[PDB]
RNA sequence: GCUCAACGGAUAAAAGGUACUCCGGGGAUAACAGGCUGAUACCGCCCAAGAGUUCAUAUCGACGGCGGUGUUUGGCACCUCGAUGUCGGCUCAUCACAUCCUGGGGCUGAAGUAGGUCCCAAGGGUAUGGCUGUUCGCCAUUUAAAGUGGUACGCGAGCUGG
RNA sequence: CCUCCUAAAGAGUAACGGAGGAGCACGAAGGUUGGCUAAUCCUGGUCGGACAUCAGGAGGUUAGUGCAAUGGCAUAAGCCA
RNA sequence: AGCCAGGAUGUUGGCUUAGAAGCAGCCAUCAUUUAAAGAAAGCGUAAUAGCUCACUGGUCGAGUCGGCCUGCGCGGAAGAU
RNA sequence: CCGACUUACCAACCCGAUGCAAACUGCGAAUACCGGAGAAUGUUAUCACGGGAGACACACGGCGGGUGCUAACGUCCGUC
RNA sequence: GCGGGGUGGAGCAGCCUGGUAGCUCGUCGGGCUCAUAACCCGAAGGUCGUCGGUUCAAAUCCGGCCCCCGCAACCA
RNA sequence: UAAGGAGGUAUUAAAUGUGGGAAUUC
RNA sequence: CUUACCACUUUGUGAUUCAUGACUGGGGUGAAGUCGUAACAAGGUAACCGUAGGGGAACCUGCGGUUGGAUCACCUCCUUA
RNA sequence: AGGGCUACACACGUGCUACAAUGGCGCAUACAAAGAGAAGCGACCUCGCGAGAGCAAGCGGACCUCAUAAAGUGCGUCGUAGUCCGGAUUGGAGUCUGCAACUCGACUCCAUGAAGUCGGAAUCGCUAGUAAUCGUGGAUCAGAAUGCCACGGUGAAUACGU
RNA sequence: GGCCGCAAGGUUAAAACUCAAAUGAAUUGACGGGGGCCCGCACAAGCGGUGGAGCAUGUGGUUUAAUUCGAUGCAACGCGAAGAACCUUACCUGGUCUUGACAUCCACGGAAGUUUUCAGAGAUGAGAAUGUGCCUUCGGGAACCGUGAGACAGGUGCUGCAU
RNA sequence: CCCGCAGAAGAAGCACCGGCUAACUCCGUGCCAGCAGCCGCGGUAAUACGGAGGGUGCAAGCGUUAAUCGGAAUUACUGGGC
């Protein structure tokens, strides 16, 4: 079973990203959802509540 | 196993020491969500970049559906900023991985039913 | 003046091998088989928490309890050490029933077919091969079925000798 | 070698039975005379506290015996001179 | 004992349940109609239903009930010439 | 610094009630053992000294026990 | 059956002979460096497997229990 | 001043640096 | 009818080629991993070539060879013109 | 409007003040430069231990005010101690500005009296009126400098050499 | 694979796959634990410090409703800030407004004002007195207050890697 | 093959536009989606992706793929080098 997860779990690297943090354009997107931000501040210290309720609502 | 604890374990990836450092960040931000939320966090095991960041970090969650609510973030995470790590200051993207998994039960041990073996003497 | 402590102290002074072996003895004493026993082993039964959608008892049955057999591994050391040859195979068997098939029945969570489980029943029947010295076992392919046992784990003054 | 049980109210009594100790110590830890009495707890009290020393109370040998256990020990066999 | 009547009401007591009507439970478990009729003892229905039954009346007309102590028996109880 | 409440709860000493013990005893027999006296009975049955031994593999049964499985025609004691 | 062990995060001492926990790495803080390592200067961290006993006092002595090691396990 | 010969000089230490870089050009 | 030749067909033993095979050798590749730092400067022991030995790895060492290696300043003393 | 920007296990940079005797304290007494001033500088005098208060000159200033420079010098004391060194912290009582000093102002008085006895590895500035040390003024500014900018006093050591 | 060798190996000699380069010489720089010559508180020669203490101040981190935002090798860290009790302030909590705190235009009213009252923490809302002027073809108009629209205002919001 | 009839009546698409290579802008997009013969393009201001407008080249065809030669003097006999 632990196999078969390592085995789905996606490579670390480029085409693999589920949110986008970008700092110069200051815009984290979560590609899933569609929802994005422009406080990565905020986000970074743990404004996580908005992307996780949205993938949650969406399910 | 949405009401569960869960076990958040965070990997560097392409970004190399780069990737490291936003492992790092991604480990302090999911800290500060779960004192956030009242959750009790702790880091059961941790393996520190040399250069900087972590490689990787192992943390448990315990609260009141933990695993519900942190069960969305598992994939990875795309970070485009100037690299610190790159002496012309140049624009490198970085990935960082978070998979959350629950805590499971511990099994109960079963004794082996004498009705289910045979034993031949020989 | 002795840890002569193996403490009524063999000598001041001493370890091993023998499957190359040998003698005198012992069934006073072990290995096989018999005997006593029956912890263990195997087979039953008692109570009934529970499983079984409901429903303890169709089928199972926890926590506990009572027996039977001799039937495994044992315990003992009664017989045999002026000798009771031993595993498996082969040939030939004979008995028990705790019945594998065929026969008869009860209940079924038995529509039929096909089963499950218990009771009665021992007349007859109850594989050939691959591997291995094998017993056992696994495997291949059959069969109505490929029973479980006792008989010095039947049988070397019948054979074999892996 | 010593102590207890097994050992069946005299002695003794076995097992590869059940439990423990001894192979010393002391010129005082011996003799005698005189004297004295414990553990433990409670209350109060500088540092001082769970536990030091001091005072009182309760208690009555539950202590102690140079070292195991048993039997003894207040007339003490215990403690001091 | 049989045997004949009966064997009601609020009310399916409510909840939890998928449904729960005496009869999965949880959970209360009362009063009323009275001769008596259980918020049910069992069977039974997916649930009801249904079948009983406890209770009680009426005909028949002498025993009937189920514990205690005790004697003797019965089952449990299968083996190899 | 004080401290306040409450308890799924757990509980020393003490008090009341109930058991248990080879290595527990504020109790305690029957027997057996030692000693004294007396009768009857017994071929001195008693003791001492000397001559000659044999035997020191026991078995089962009863009772009291250790061990074992409150197994063994088991094993080890005591006694007939 | 007979021997050993179990101590900061790791590997080893300390036990014997009771009074006291050490070494090396590792961790943490400050330096050096553009930065990391290396290096330098400082710190912290084990109530000693687990219970029990013995002792005025136990890492130490004794006894269980757990884990780990060795050996032994024969004639048969 | 030039040429030739000889002798002395001297650092022990110093590993590493991921992955997104040209408008200035008729 | 018979003999000769001979097609099908049969047997044995080789060759070659294709596919396949537990396992195994190296090769190439990679927007990050781990161990070093071998080369490029005299790359911090010049490098490289043939050969041999050794080593986690780049590599090291010996023997011979090549230049497709950097530097070659400065002080003191002596002699000659 | 109220709160935060002032938080506080901790780490670093830059500062001030010290750890004393080349000094602390008390008394007395010399020598500057530069600058600010009208919702301003504010004399004097009086009151208050003091910060300050009341009254009130002068000055848009080489005129008046801010505004005695301090280190120094003379005398005395302390006599080496955590001190008559240090002045953190804290308690009480006040002043001023300002609508308003709780969070969160400065200053004064009385009490208090911490660390600190010259600082590891390491590291900084300076070549002359410089370093070191001693005062003074300014902007910002209602109030709020150890920060910044500027001004004077005293006033060194050393540079062989690459 | 062949041939040669005792072996080590020699010799002969491919293919698949992969890349868009690999390479030679020279040029300008940059670099060297290459050379030479100079210089600088770079050493050297000194003096006084910092790192230890207390306090001030900035930072980071942490905390917080917020601890506003920036600077962050030398060349950030008593830096923007030549001065946060309120204001500042950009932050937070709460209370409030929507052509609007700050402008222009249009329409419509009202001199400007001044004084009050009440309620509210205040913003503000409601009310009451008091002036009603100045240019002025009694057309007025506009210094100034409101009200109603909508073009607009407004943002110390993001990008110093567009400037 | 010729004559007559009717009405513009029945008859235009494909590829391409960063350079090579003729033909450029807006919007969407944001190293995604996609493009790509080579060089490459896309990571939030794309003449290179996709749509649109405009344009260029061909045309009842236009593109892509496959194949040969050419360019390739890149096997050089013509006609190369060490
Ligand atoms: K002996
Ligand atoms: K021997
Ligand atoms: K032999
Ligand atoms: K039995
Ligand atoms: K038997
Ligand atoms: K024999
Ligand atoms: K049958
Ligand atoms: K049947
Ligand atoms: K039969
Ligand atoms: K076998
Ligand atoms: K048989
Ligand atoms: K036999
Ligand atoms: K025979
Ligand atoms: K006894
Ligand atoms: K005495
Ligand atoms: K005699
Ligand atoms: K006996
Ligand atoms: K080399
Ligand atoms: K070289
Ligand atoms: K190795
Ligand atoms: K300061
Ligand atoms: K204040
Ligand atoms: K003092
Ligand atoms: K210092
Ligand atoms: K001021
Ligand atoms: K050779
Ligand atoms: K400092
Ligand atoms: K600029
Ligand atoms: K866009
Ligand atoms: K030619
Ligand atoms: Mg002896
Ligand atoms: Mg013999
Ligand atoms: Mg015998
Ligand atoms: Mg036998
Ligand atoms: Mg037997
Ligand atoms: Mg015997
Ligand atoms: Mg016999
Ligand atoms: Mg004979
Ligand atoms: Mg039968
Ligand atoms: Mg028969
Ligand atoms: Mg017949
Ligand atoms: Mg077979
Ligand atoms: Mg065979
Ligand atoms: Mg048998
Ligand atoms: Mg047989
Ligand atoms: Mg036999
Ligand atoms: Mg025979
Ligand atoms: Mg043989
Ligand atoms: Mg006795
Ligand atoms: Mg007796
Ligand atoms: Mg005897
Ligand atoms: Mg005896
Ligand atoms: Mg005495
Ligand atoms: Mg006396
Ligand atoms: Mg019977
Ligand atoms: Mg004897
Ligand atoms: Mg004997
Ligand atoms: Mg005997
Ligand atoms: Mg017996
Ligand atoms: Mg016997
Ligand atoms: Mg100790
Ligand atoms: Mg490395
Ligand atoms: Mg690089
Ligand atoms: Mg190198
Ligand atoms: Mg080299
Ligand atoms: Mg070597
Ligand atoms: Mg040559
Ligand atoms: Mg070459
Ligand atoms: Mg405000
Ligand atoms: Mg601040
Ligand atoms: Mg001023
Ligand atoms: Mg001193
Ligand atoms: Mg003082
Ligand atoms: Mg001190
Ligand atoms: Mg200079
Ligand atoms: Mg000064
Ligand atoms: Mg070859
Ligand atoms: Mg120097
Ligand atoms: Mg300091
Ligand atoms: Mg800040
Ligand atoms: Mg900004
Ligand atoms: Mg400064
Ligand atoms: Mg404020
Ligand atoms: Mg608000
Ligand atoms: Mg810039
Ligand atoms: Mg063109
Ligand atoms: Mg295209
Ligand atoms: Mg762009
Ligand atoms: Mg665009
Ligand atoms: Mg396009
Ligand atoms: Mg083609
Ligand atoms: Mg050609
Ligand atoms: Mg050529």
């Amino acid at each position: 079973e632990k196999q078969a997860m390592e085995d789905n779990k996606s490579d670390i690297g480029w085409g693999s990203q589920i949110r986008s943090y970008v700092l110069d354009d200051s815009r984290i997107k979560d590609l899933r959802t569609g929802v994005e931000t422009r406080n990565t501040q905020a986000v970074l210290d743990g404004s996580l509540d908005q992307f996780i309720e949205a993938s949650l609502k969406a399910g | 196993y949405d009401s569960a604890d869960c076990y958040l374990d965070i990997q560097a990836g392409s970004g190399g020491t780069e990737a490291q450092d936003w492992a790092s960040m991604l480990e302090r931000m999911y800290l500060r969500w779960a004192e956030s939320r009242g959750f009790k966090t702790e880091i059961i095991k941790e393996s520190e970049g040399e250069v900087a960041g972590i490689k990787s970090v192992t943390i448990k969650i315990s609260g009141d559906y933990a695993y519900g609510w942190l069960r969305t973030e598992t994939g990875v995470h795309r970070l485009v900023r100037k690299s610190p790590f790159d002496s012309g200051g140049r624009r490198h993207t970085s990935f960082s991985s978070a998979f959350v998994y629950p805590e499971v039960d511990d099994d109960i041990d079963i004794e082996i039913n004498p009705a289910d073996l045979r034993i031949d003497v020989y």
